[PDB]
């Protein structure tokens, strides 16, 4: 289960939650501030 | 060395330029010879008056404050200095950096003798109070509280209790009293057991490695802190001996013609800020004087604090 | 081992220096040329350096640091051990001596000459030791030789009666029975310099660089870095760190202290709650370092039981800290501002009446004192428990587990002593 | 033979504290106890070269290229609030006693002939010059450095104070009382006896002195500015940082001493300056030029010589200024 | 030989303070103190690219490519309110005196010319050219910098402050008095004659000068802007406690707004009485040292070598030495 | 377009920065400093 979800026409981020079920609005960006956060924070919770 | 017979507290006192440079090695909050010397020197000036002996010195320090400022770009800091008078050309003189702070300590300092029986409490509480008004701590001027709210007065309170229920009662009032400061304790034995585990993690280990590891926020692989016991700090606990111990008249420009010389060394242990009421006994957390001439080795600490 | 070896090496390094000179000298008259080469590449190099011995000195505890028109005498003393366990400074130095240099920046030649490792060791000790190859390579004759080895070793011999002068500082010491010892410290190059190199390769150093940035890449790197914050910079030279030591050149001043700070050297100031939503997020009121110290408190989640009994102390010890800046913050705002009775409504969460000590009886006279001292609220402290359950994780198997019954008993313990500190309000 | 010691120290009697300033009205000056403090705050200076051209960068060319790039700081700068006109300095003063014994001295037979002459002189006249303009300078705000120059009333409120609370409370108009006149007044000559006792005696004497001056709603205050060398690397920083010790600008405690140590009319120089700070080869920082230099025999260190070894008392205002010196505090010392 | 001192340092004469901007609606300018204050706040800004290309972004798709990814900032911006069409901007001012006596200097040769040098400028002529061009400064708001450019009346109203209460109060057209003319008027030579008893050392004066712009509804006012070191932040504007404001050397520098006498045309009209007088706006310095027009030239021509200059070149000296500074060499 | 520049009479140095198009303040010293900095760092940007 993915820990960040890129919302890609509208250049916002999403990073999943564990409380409630859903992915909650992390900041703004595309791929490369996915990659980031990936890179930084690890995928997969 | 003895027990003290009553424990005098001087209250929050204020320090306006302290010498920040506690040693070569360290800075930030004056070093506890200071204090030592200081009550030492409270001994020397009224202590042969109300023939009372004072002696050690519990350090409280309610608020601190160096002077210094950290320049753009720098993780480090600098200290704000002051402008010294120019020579007699007119020239900048050659600016030594002295560090100042500004302190606001209160001192548990031991006493036992005779007076005790001779006088009042308050009488010669207000004795060492008005003497210290007119004193400095570590090269700053004691600021005497004038034209405030209320002076903060002085409260001697008998060592020896009635009960262990009476002496716990009248400690934990005095330790109400010196509550928003954190007193500072020697920990040598943390450092040489430190020492103890670091010489079996890798040999031929120093203390002063000891100590910098104590110092230093180091980070551990899978990352994570190292987590401290409590506020570990480096303090120059005394002096070592550098030279044999030469006669009063025999070293050139000296203080005194009366007193021997020998050049000396800092000796850099470790202390522990520490709140004051974790230590369940006010008779302890008292810094002393330790010399023993023959070798060297004129160092300060807390002893009988575990 | 052999003198001839010793000599070719001698005059290679005046030879050395020689072209060094004429290389920086840039000269096309004036026939400097030829003093150069009766001056600076015979073996009268070596007599005008066994002359200039006697302006330097091989030190280890000099006076420059302290105000530099201090004309004393300067040591090169190593101190006996401690006897004392813990404390240590500058007897650790065995093998790793750096060997300060004062004296002219004129004379540094006889000291670049001293201090070469021609055969294995150092020319000074091997100079000291008397052997067949010393007294042999810079000699022809047996006197001259003697007289430039009782040249070539007073550079590590003090100069002059010992003197500290009225700059230095100079501190009585109380001895046990009576009378005093004057103490003249100095300021110690050596240990100085070797705590410079070690945090130097511990901030700037290639294998600490290294696993800072396996830290920024989240890798496993085999060792760990330091950071050590709070340095602060003192420097000694004003203009010219040159004139003060030879080791005050590779750290340009710069004493880098550490810092020896209490806790309480960030000031943080007063915030009582006023409205409602000020009760709400005032009631707690906490500080970086209580949630810096929490963020602990939650990473105790796992435990082996040989671990765990050490996990368990530091636990016990971290809600005795906790407990401490609770009562901490109690007491600087209980005494520092009269905010806590500063201005009334109907949310305040009075039940504390912990924040606002003298706030209801050095005013109300009968009116809330009497209310406080026989109600005696110390109620804080469950509602404090509450506020901390929060710390450990919501996780069914650590309630399942007996880590909540350790954590329960512990956290009771400590709560059990703030009670005892926090019902002794009215004394 | 009665050589001089080696090492001579004495401390500094007439110890002030930091100055710290305070902001509100005019004629609600006796309220003045919860008067909010004056803060140092941030702001932007850009300007254009205003400094001499050192005759290679007068091409009008390179002059004009050059203020197009104008120099941009972040000065600190401390203003009074928009609806306060009156600066409130408040520092506390300990007169310690006990002026003429050093704290550090070699040759005990130095240190009896000196503690003789000191004797000799307060047996003779005692600190009644010297505490004399003390007073002065505590009466005229001179500790106001800059915050006194465009005031429109100065007023000078000292109180004596005793275990706890006030013992006697003086009033001055630090306007009427001029910078460069020692003059006499019964309130000026009885803080003058205070500061004698206090100087005379075992015990510290500590006053509070608070200063009140009419600048203007709003205008600039100047608190002391700190010295910092090494301001920062490649880099943005500040070029005037002001004192302020705990959000709260204020004068440095040397700086209110180098006021009150402003006494020494007796300079051979001709008094183009009036009162300078009482220093051995006695030193102007603003003018750059040291008086009483010892190329004539009148700086301290000749004159303290000649008093103490040789028996030659000076005129008495030079001896004045030499006790002033002792007052002063110094490190002394020959190798 | 009487060269010049080492240290020269003047303090600044004429001192204002921060000028307080607040709002509200004219005709209600009599009862303006308790008007609330203009507050900076934020706002987000798009830009496209505006700048000139350097022949290398030329290419047409790298220009679309770069539109289509515009920079987004943070902009301080302070506006009046909805309801408010009145900017009232208030400022204390000091003239203080003494303005030939340095606060600093090594050589007394060199005082002692330059205070005789001084003293017989103003014996021949007193404080009165200068104060009339500062009383200028005052009437006509300059130190409205951009919030009078395109206001429908500007009004200034200047109170002497005794002891606690407004001495005399003047009250000006500031659009009727323009930017570039000073000509002469009862109230404007009796504001003048205030400043230049202020400026000669005999009296302690103390304005309070209030200007209020008219300029309409929910328009955009500037306060002094700060310096920074997509949230961007590229616009920081300055204010005192949430409250916009101009910086005091900002009303110093229109106030010293009064040089008309340098060697280029009178066209462009009063600038700021610097040394090498230079407005950076233009980015040209007229009194150039390679004319013998500066102020060092001036200065070092007068008092070393006696070469008094002319009259309107010695006011601008004059007006030097009342602005500060540091003069002498190192 | 030089990189430092020397404010003579009050002892500070400036710094040429290319950001925003001005000096800022560098360092306090007068000639000797400035010019170790033009050695150290080289003039003309």
């Amino acid at each position: 289960i993915e820990k960040f979800r890129c919302s890609h026409g509208y250049n916002e981020i999403y990073k999943y939650s564990p409380d409630h079920e859903a992915y909650l609005f992390y900041c703004k960006g595309g791929q490369g501030q996915l990659n980031k956060l990936i890179a930084e924070n690890g995928r997969f919770m | 060395v003895t027990d003290p017979e009553a424990l005098l507290l001087l209250p929050r006192l204020s320090i306006q330029n302290a010498n920040a440079i506690s040693s070569p090695l360290t800075w930030g909050f004056p070093s506890p010879g200071a204090f030592t010397g200081f009550v030492h020197a409270l001994q020397r000036r009224v202590g042969i008056s109300l023939d009372i002996e004072l002696d050690g010195v519990g350090i409280v320090c309610h608020r601190f404050e160096a002077q210094i400022s950290q320049p753009a770009g720098k993780r480090t800091k600098v200290f704000n200095l002051t402008r010294n008078p120019l020579n007699r050309d007119g020239s900048t003189a050659a600016i030594v950096e002295e560090g100042r702070a500004h302190l606001e300590v209160s001192l548990l300092l031991g006493v036992h003798g005779d007076g005790l029986d001779d006088h009042p409490a308050q009488e010669i509480a207000r004795q060492v109070q008005e003497q210290a008004g007119a004193m400095r701590l570590a090269g700053g001027s004691i600021l005497p509280w004038c034209n405030e709210r209320f002076p903060a007065p002085n409260a001697e309170l008998l060592m020896l209790g009635g009960s262990d229920e009476q002496r716990r009662k009248n400690q934990r009032r005095l330790t109400r009293r010196l509550l928003p400061g954190f007193a500072l304790v020697s920990r040598e034995a943390l450092l040489q057991q430190h020492l103890e585990t670091l010489r079996t993690t890798l040999p031929e280990a120093t203390t002063l490695d000891a100590l910098l590891d104590l110092c230093r926020i180091n980070f551990e692989p899978p990352w994570q802190v190292r987590d401290k016991p409590g506020w570990l700090v480096p303090i120059p606990a005394g002096y070592n001996a550098l030279s044999p111990l030469y006669l009063p008249g025999e070293v050139r420009n000296a203080r005194d013609r009366e007193t021997p010389l020998r050049f000396v060394e800092n000796l850099f242990g470790l202390g522990e800020w520490l709140s004051p009421h974790r230590v369940a006994a006010l008779s302890d957390l008292l810094w002393y004087h330790h010399a023993e001439p023959d070798k060297g080795l004129y160092r300060w600490s807390t002893p009988r604090f575990v | 081992p052999t003198w001839q070896e010793l000599r070719q090496f001698i005059e290679s390094f005046i030879q050395e220096r020689l072209q060094g000179k004429l290389d920086k000298l840039q000269p096309d008259e004036d026939d400097k040329r030829q003093t150069l080469l009766a001056t600076h590449r015979r073996e009268a190099w070596l007599a005008d350096a066994a002359r200039r011995v006697g302006q330097l000195q091989l030190v280890t505890h000099t006076l420059k640091p302290i105000h530099p028109d201090a004309r004393g005498s300067n040591l090169h003393s190593l101190p006996q051990a401690p006897g004392q366990p813990g404390l240590a400074g500058s007897h650790e130095l065995g093998d790793r001596l750096v060997s300060d240099v004062v004296g002219n920046a004129a004379a540094l030649d006889v000291f670049k000459f001293l201090s070469l490792q021609y055969q294995g060791k150092n020319l000074l000790n091997w100079l000291t030791e008397d052997s067949a190859e010393a007294l042999q390579a810079l000699s022809d004759n047996a006197e001259q030789a003697r007289e430039w080895r009782q040249a070539f070793i007073g550079i590590t011999t003090v100069k002059g009666a010992p003197a500290s002068h009225s700059l230095a500082k100079q501190l009585y010491f109380p001895l046990p029975g009576s009378g005093y010892h004057l103490l003249a410290p100095l300021f110690p190059t050596s240990l100085v310099h070797h705590v410079h190199a070690l945090l130097r390769e511990a901030r700037f150093g290639d294998a600490a660089k290294a696993a800072r940035e396996a830290r920024s890449r989240q890798e496993s790197w085999p060792h760990g870095f330091s950071e050590y914050p709070n340095l602060a910079i003192q420097k000694f030279g004003g203009t010219k760190p040159q004139n003060i030591s030879q080791l005050n050149n590779e750290r340009r001043g710069e004493n880098w202290l550490l810092p020896s700070l209490p806790p309480n050297w960030q000031r943080q100031n007063v915030n009582a709650p006023m409205r409602h939503s000020s009760v709400f997020e005032h009631d707690f009121g906490r500080t970086p370092e209580v949630s810096r110290l929490t963020r602990t408190l939650q990473r105790f989640l796992a435990k082996t039981v040989h671990n765990n009994l050490a996990i368990r102390q530091r636990r016990a010890q971290l809600v005795a800290q906790i407990c401490d800046e609770a009562l901490q913050y109690a007491a600087r705002l209980r005494e520092l501002e009269p905010g806590w009775s500063a201005t009334p409504g109907c949310q305040l969460h009075d039940a504390e009446q912990l924040w606002l000590d003298p706030l209801r009886a050095q005013t109300d006279e009968t009116f809330l004192q009497r209310r406080l001292r026989g109600d005696w609220p110390a109620e804080v402290g469950n509602r404090f428990a509450n506020w901390l359950n929060r710390a450990v994780s919501s996780d069914s198997q650590i309630l399942g587990s007996p880590e909540a019954a350790q954590w329960s008993q512990e956290l009771s313990k400590e709560l059990t002593m703030f009670k005892e500190i926090l019902e002794d309000e009215r004394d | 033979i009665l050589s001089t010691a080696s090492v001579l120290a004495f401390e500094r009697k007439l110890d002030p504290s930091d100055a710290l300033m305070s902001a509100g009205a005019w004629a609600q000056r006796d309220a003045s106890q919860e008067w909010p403090a004056v803060t140092v705050r941030e702001k932007s200076v850009r300007g254009t070269i205003s400094n001499r051209l050192k005759t290679k960068d007068r091409d009008p060319a390179k002059l004009d290229a050059s203020i197009q790039s104008p120099n941009l700081q972040t000065v600190d700068v401390a203003n009074l609030p928009s609806d306060a006109d009156t600066l409130k300095v408040r520092f506390t003063l300990r007169v310690l006693g006990g002026a003429g014994t050093p704290s550090a001295c070699n040759d005990a037979a130095y240190r009896d002939k000196l503690l003789q002459t000191v004797a000799t002189y307060v047996n003779d006249q005692g600190f009644a010059e010297l505490a004399r303009r003390y007073a002065h300078n505590l009466a005229n705000a001179r500790f106001l450095w800059r915050n006194r120059v465009g005031a429109e009333a100065v007023e000078v409120r000292i109180n004596h104070i005793r275990q706890g609370e006030v013992a006697r409370a003086w009033r001055f108009d630090a306007l009427a009382i001029g910078l460069r006149d020692f003059k006499a007044d019964a309130e000026l000559d009885a803080l003058a006896e205070l500061i004698a006792s206090g100087l005379s005696g075992s015990g510290h004497v500590l006053l509070e002195v608070v200063a009140f001056a009419r600048i203007g709603d709003g205008q600039e205050v100047f608190p002391s500015q700190e010295l910092i060398l090494d301001k920062g690397d490649k880099k943005g920083q500040k070029s005037k940082t002001l004192y302020s010790v705990r959000d709260a600008a204020a004068i440095h405690s040397q700086k209110i001493g180098n006021a009150l140590r402003t006494i020494d009319t007796w300079y051979p120089d001709e008094d183009g300056l009036g009162p300078i700070a009482v220093e051995p080869y006695g030193s102007v920082t603003s003018q750059g030029k040291a008086y009483r230099q010892p190329k004539q025999k009148l700086d301290f260190y000749t004159l303290l010589d000649n008093w103490v070894l040789r028996d030659e008392a000076p005129a008495v205002e030079q001896q004045h200024y030499v006790i002033a010196n002792l007052i002063r505090g110094g490190v002394f010392g020959e190798a």
